[PDB]
């Protein structure tokens, strides 16, 4: 079975870098390779087939090129639109086709502390027997960080959920939610609610008292 | 001049039927060799079925063997996945491309497989405190729950208010229904006079929600 | 508009060598396959060469097997037809086309394979519903064109196919009828195209 392995996973890069994207087939594909590029939200956009070539309409910053196994998509110059997830993909035949699993290409910006905010549950939701308490991490560098939540100093499992927003085009940093569900019973039942970030040697705990405003 | 238009997509409970269509113009499918692509959300793309130009042998990813069968009406220059015995993990956007090396995308088209009932949004405020603990800055939003499927689309002051916005992936909870936050960032001394208002449209279950955020 | 225009066609001495090539437009060739197709004149359609889509496999009728070859070059988007070896038996209009069901096609050009030497037409006019011509001849090889008023004249136009003559040498006739009102105001001119002498030839056509 083919496997198109994709290095990096993701990079981090600026505009005018020189980025080169490796993908390693499990076994011999001969130049039966395609590169594509997508965004969010679209389809994906075909750059390179047959490994080398240029798709029509491609900008000629693009390049493919192979070594046996070896398949590498070089941008010369990051331009401001290349920031995108790529892949590679094998049309071979015997699966006849396989894509790589991607690589993110994400704009390099200095690293900045999130903005932390905690909400408590509105009155209006408690009403119906569940409290939801969210954490809002906003505009913060870089994407990694590790959110926990805390009920009266109880490190709190299983009962929360995260999702991430895509790197903002005018700052190029990301935002980041929790939200920890309880019954409503559990809620009355503890004061302190704290959302706990830790990105590298800082941890940032904001917190609220249950019936203080 | 050429394009691949879809349809087709939805809701079906696990182990239920879905066709969809892919419909090709500005060139002959007959001579083209036509591909189903998936892309489940948060994941990448995943190959599923591939027929060929004239005979139109058929081929199949492991994952949907003896489930999904893709065919071809060159009278109606359109290519078919039927997609029977749907399991949650299909969920995904498909996508139908032309040629081994796509270079033909149709837009994609959401396919949920899930035993939830559709239902509108419970939007809940995230009401910003009055006396700012973040400089002279304050957080609101809209908790946008329990709505069943994807996806919703948000906005805030009917498209008025852009700047600072972050509207969240939503995330799939325990219960099988779908839950996102929405958040902008404002000046604190703007609380007390201007008004924000998210606006929740939820498609699938023809329900739109405005919610008055009012500071706490 | 998906287009192949061929270029390459001509005299070839028997023996010799020559290039065709089919310049594609409007689709990617890499994606398929192009074929060669010759016309002996009057005769039937023959396949000759065949390239595969994305691999690039080379078919060939047994005929011109080891004398031909044809490629594809992606970079240009074309394909191309390498004949060796040209025979009095090669002569032909010569077509490429895309797919097996062949939906497109070239213009075509012909391949003389002759040790006869290149003459350009003698032009005379056909002079005068009226009825006037253009009488093209002693030429070779094939083809000429003929149009009036530099193309601006086509309706009742007639040129006539040409003939062998005993010298070896083709001649043809291109006629137009006009309306004899228009003699005197009008000026009509044949325009006589053979390219492979590179000579165009324009004649005034007077009422005598
Ligand atoms: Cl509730
Ligand atoms: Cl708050
Ligand atoms: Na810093
Ligand atoms: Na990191
Ligand atoms: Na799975
Ligand atoms: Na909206
Ligand atoms: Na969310
Ligand atoms: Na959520
Ligand atoms: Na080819
Ligand atoms: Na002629």
């Amino acid at each position: 079975d083919i496997q198109m392995t994709q290095s990096p996973s993701s990079l981090s890069a600026s505009v005018g870098d020189r980025v080169t994207i490796t993908c390693r087939a499990s076994q011999s594909v001969s130049s039966a390779v395609a590169w594509y590029q997508q965004k969010p939200g679209k389809a994906p956009k075909l750059l390179i087939y047959s490994a080398s070539s240029l798709y029509s309409g491609v900008p000629s910053r693009f390049s493919g090129s192979r070594s046996g196994t070896d398949f590498t998509l070089t941008i010369s110059s990051l331009q401001p639109e290349d920031f995108a997830t790529y892949y590679c993909q094998q049309y071979y035949g015997y699966y006849p086709i396989t894509f790589g699993q991607g690589t993110k290409v994400e704009i390099k910006r200095t690293v900045a502390a999130p903005s932390v905010f905690i909400f408590p549950p509105s009155d209006e939701q408690l009403k119906s027997g569940t409290a939801s308490v969210v954490c809002l991490l906003n505009n913060f560098y870089p994407r990694e960080a590790k959110v926990s939540w805390y009920v009266d100093n109880a490190l709190q499992s299983g009962n929360s959920q995260e999702s991430v927003t895509e790197q903002d085009s005018k700052d190029s940093t990301y935002s980041l939610s929790s939200t920890l569900t309880l019954s409503k019973a559990d809620y009355e039942k503890h004061k302190v609610y704290a959302c706990e970030v830790t990105q590298g040697t800082t941890s940032v705990t904001k917190s609220f008292n249950r019936g203080e405003c | 001049e050429v394009q691949l238009v879809e349809s087709g997509g939805g809701l079906v409970q696990p182990g239920g039927s879905l066709r969809l269509s892919c419909a090709a113009s500005g060139f002959t499918i007959y001579y083209s060799s036509m591909h189903w692509v998936r892309q489940a959300p948060g994941k990448g793309l995943e190959w599923v079925a591939s027929i060929s130009s004239y005979y139109g042998y058929t081929y199949y990813a492991d994952s949907v063997k003896g489930r999904f069968t893709i065919s071809a009406d060159t009278s109606k220059n359109t290519a078919y996945l039927q997609m029977n015995s749907l399991r949650a993990e299909d969920t995904a956007v498909y996508y139908c491309a032309r040629y081994y090396a796509m270079d033909y995308w149709g837009q994609g088209t959401l396919v949920t497989v899930s035993s939830a009932s559709t239902k509108g949004p419970s939007v809940f405020p995230l009401a910003p405190s009055s006396k700012s603990t973040s400089g002279g800055t304050a957080a609101l939003g809209c908790l946008v729950k329990d709505y069943f499927p994807e996806p919703v689309t948000v906005s805030w002051n009917s498209g008025a208010l852009t700047s600072g916005v972050h509207t969240f992936p939503a995330v799939l909870q325990s219960s099988g229904l779908y839950s996102l936050s929405s958040v902008v960032t404002v000046p604190s001394s703007s609380l007390g006079t201007q008004t924000y208002i998210c606006n929740v449209n939820h498609k699938p279950s023809n329900t739109k929600v405005d919610k008055k955020v009012e500071p706490k």
